């Protein structure tokens, strides 16, 4: 199903597409303020020493090459904050692959939605993409429930489960699926009295 | 133009009270917002009126062309009177006397009806209601649905153990590099 | 704004502002990206769940005491009496001294769904335990639900049944220190009442350097277009137009370097809701000081409060080993 | 054997070299920027 769910939609790689916009939409943007006037006479070098003063040739393009030195500096700085994003996301990616992967990590919801069994990594251009297989119960029943039991004057509490009533007969299960057996001291310990 | 001041704003009247000699009013941020009149010695009040962004609430291009002008902040028992040549930068001028509008919190919008259903949001607005495309085909504003619901059958002896479950492959994306510029 | 707050009210800057390029158009574009990352922390921080969960009409939780936090049906607003104290406390008439250009997003979530949502995820942590989070929800009896967060502490739940009533008045006393240790001081909610400091400090100290000369002759632009020739005007008024640009540039990359930080605390906050509130964490020094046990988040402007109900064990006694 | 691996070869301890090198030639590029024109007369203020 996913061969057909990673194409049926654009949303699906719409994270590492928007990776590779904005690094080609920065130099989009860059090449265009070499055209841009700045206040002067003319973006072409040359027009500038055609005519005027060498001395005032030099204050004229002294205020071109900082606005062009500036949106350099600003486009260095516009790096730094997106280099710092991603590396708050390889480091990341780098704990998801060595919890999820070479291991089973008790952390709920971080290795996938609900309880989680394991991973398989794939390789994407600028990025990665996981396959997180995990485990999601299913439809349920409701039964009456007691914290305890007591049978001969003396408390008992489960060894694991909880105790569950289906109307006539008691019985302990597992707590995260239906398999009900019969109340042994095998599965119970005991403490104190039950008053 | 009071006493050499510039300034395009309204002139009402302040309940503020000046000194004799203290003539020019001023705030905290720096802003002139009180003159006296030199003829009558009452007090004025300065104030400019308005300004905001605008929005155009559309669906795909090749879905149609239908619009829905949003107008941030602006109070729209204004804009129809403000609905006069060389004061409208925006071109519609007949835009102003359009279809029926609906008051957010954020302002009104201009070319959308309202519906009062429960259904999930597509284009965000603010403030609580947002628009979408629905059939006759006209743009509609309403009500976050925040999903149905779900009662809990709570006491103090009740139980729920699942029977059955269901292996799921979940797809999650994260980016590890960038493309490496140098200059 | 681009135009509205360099060159408000002045036309004969429009071509003179224009020829410097597309400046201004990463700016709008930077801060409609902060406007979305807002949305979208607001949105993944709280939204865990798409079920909106009731509480249940009788309050009876096993012995506990659970009135502070539930949300009160006598007020108009549906928000409990926590958030009436973190309310008061967080102070800011200042939007009305905004008239240039620099207008106040409402955010998408308004007020009272923020709170549903901390009423639909604190619905969820009593009536269902921890099973919501991870596929269909299991309702389980409250002094059940505790038992099974000694089980992985390191104590077996022989201990929680047998001190109940002993273990009821413990906790719900210690509800009530909370009332009023937050008005006790006021840097109990310091870590909020900086934040909505820092757009105080910022966006007021933002107006005051179009106020300033800048190194030029007058601060307003009409008196020096009046006395001054438009013919050399420009070399006065290119030093205004390029220091309101840096200052808006360096107000800008402030609020970017502010939002990364910002970004930081709300994936650490989504981090422990999603493992402090739907579950319980074994990490030492995570989710409170001592052993976890579970935890209530309560909604606070811009921002969450967390109520870890931790562990501590005292009263040692020597003892002699093998 | 921790003493013998990090006492015999110098990257060891590299990561905090960098880390108190940043903050060494910053500052001298700091002072050196001052020698700039920047489009001016001089680099000094008193002479001009
Ligand atoms: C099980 O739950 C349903 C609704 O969730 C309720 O109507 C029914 O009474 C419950 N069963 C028992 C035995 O309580
Ligand atoms: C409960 O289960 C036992 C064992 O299967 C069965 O004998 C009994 O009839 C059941 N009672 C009800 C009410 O289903
Ligand atoms: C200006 O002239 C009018 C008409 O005589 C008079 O009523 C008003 O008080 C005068 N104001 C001053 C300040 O002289
Ligand atoms: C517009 O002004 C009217 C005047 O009473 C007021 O009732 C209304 O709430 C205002 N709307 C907005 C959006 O400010
Ligand atoms: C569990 O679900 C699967 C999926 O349809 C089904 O084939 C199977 O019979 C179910 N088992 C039980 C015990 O309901
Ligand atoms: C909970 O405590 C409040 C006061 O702290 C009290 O008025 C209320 O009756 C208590 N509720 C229960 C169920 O004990
Ligand atoms: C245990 O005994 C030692 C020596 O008698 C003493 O210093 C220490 O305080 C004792 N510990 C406690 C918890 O009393």
């Amino acid at each position: 199903k996913i061969q057909d769910s990673l194409s049926s939609t654009p949303s699906a790689l719409g994270k590492l597409q928007d990776v590779v916009n904005h690094n080609a939409q920065a130099l989009n943007t860059l090449v265009k303020q070499l055209s841009s006037k700045f206040g002067a006479i003319s973006s072409v070098l040359n027009d500038i020493f055609s005519r005027l003063d060498p001395p005032e040739a030099e204050v004229q393009i002294d205020r071109l090459i900082t606005g062009r030195l500036q949106s350099l500096q600003t486009y260095v700085t516009q790096q730094l904050i997106r280099a710092a994003e991603i590396r708050a996301s390889a480091n990341l990616a780098a704990t998801k692959m060595s919890e999820c992967v070479l291991g089973q990590s008790k952390r709920v919801d971080f290795c996938g939605k609900g309880y989680h069994l394991m991973s398989f990594p794939q390789s994407a251009p600028h990025g990665v993409v996981f396959l997180h297989v995990t485990y999601v119960p299913a439809q349920e029943k409701n039964f009456t429930t007691a914290p305890a039991i007591c049978h001969d004057g003396k408390a008992h509490f489960p060894r694991e489960g909880v105790f569950v009533s289906n109307g006539t007969h008691w019985f302990v299960t597992q707590r995260n699926f239906y398999e009900p057996q019969i109340i042994t001291t095998d599965n119970t310990f005991v403490s104190g009295n039950c008053d | 133009n009071f006493n050499g001041l510039k300034g395009t704003g309204v002139l009402t009247e302040s309940n503020k009270k000046f000194l004799p000699f203290q003539q020019f009013g001023r705030d905290i941020a720096d802003t002139t917002d009180a003159v006296r009149d030199p003829q009558t010695l009452e007090i004025l009040d300065i104030t400019p009126c308005s300004f905001g962004g605008v929005s155009v609430i559309t669906p795909g291009t090749n879905t149609s062309n239908q619009v829905a002008v949003l107008y941030q902040g602006v109070n729209c028992t204004e804009v129809p009177v403000a609905i006069h040549a060389d004061q409208l930068t925006p071109t519609w001028r007949v835009y102003s006397t359009g279809s029926n509008v609906f008051q957010t919190r954020a302002g009104c919008l201009i070319g959308a009806e309202y519906v009062n259903n429960s259904y999930e949001c597509d284009i965000p607005i603010g403030a609580g209601i947002c628009a979408s495309y629905q059939t006759s085909q006209s743009i509609i504003a309403y009500t976050m649905s925040l999903g149905a619901e779900n009662s809990v059958a709570y006491s103090n002896n009740s139980i729920a153990i699942p029977t059955n479950f269901t292996i799921s492959v979940t797809t999650e994306i994260l980016p590890v590099s960038m493309t490496k510029t140098s200059v | 704004d681009c135009t509205m707050y360099i060159c408000g009210d002045s036309t004969e800057c429009s071509n003179l502002l224009l020829q410097y390029g597309s400046f201004c158009t990463q700016l709008k574009r930077a801060l409609t990206g902060i406007a979305v990352e807002q949305d979208k922390n607001t949105q993944e921080v709280f939204a865990q769940v798409k079920q909106i969960y009731k509480t249940p009409p009788i309050k009876y939780f096993g012995g506990f005491n659970f009135s502070q936090i539930l949300p009160d049906p006598s007020k108009p607003s549906k928000r409990s009496p926590i958030e009436d104290l973190l309310f008061n406390k967080v102070t800011l008439l200042i939007c009305a001294q905004k008239f240039k250009g620099l207008t106040v997003l409402p955010p998408l979530l308004t007020d009272e769904m923020i709170a549903q949502y901390t009423s639909a995820l604190l619905a969820g942590t009593i009536t269902s335990g921890w099973t919501f989070g991870a596929g269909p929800a299991l309702q389980i009896p409250f002094p059940m639900q505790m038992a099974y967060r000694f089980n992985g502490i390191g104590v077996t739940q022989n201990v929680l049944y047998e001190n109940q009533k002993l273990i009821a008045n413990q906790f719900n006393s210690a509800i009530g220190k909370i009332q009023d240790s937050l008005s006790s001081t006021p840097s109990a909610l310091g870590k909020l009442q900086d934040v909505v400091n820092h757009n105080a400090q910022a966006l007021n100290t933002l107006v005051k350097q179009l106020s300033s000369k800048f190194g030029a002759i007058s601060s307003v632009l009409n008196d020096i277009f009046s006395r001054l020739d438009p013919p050399e005007a420009e070399v006065q008024i290119d030093r205004l137009i390029t220091g309101r640009l840096q200052s808006l540039q360096t107000y800008v990359t402030q609020q970017l370097i502010r939002a990364a930080e910002i970004r930081a605390s709300a994936n650490l906050a989504a981090t422990k809701m999603s493992e402090c509130v739907l579950g319980q964490s074994k990490r030492v020094d995570f989710c409170g000081k001592g052993y976890h046990l579970m935890s209530f988040p309560q909604s606070a402007p811009h921002g969450v409060v967390f109520l870890h109900v931790t562990y501590v064990p005292a009263q040692e006694k020597n003892f002699t080993t093998a």
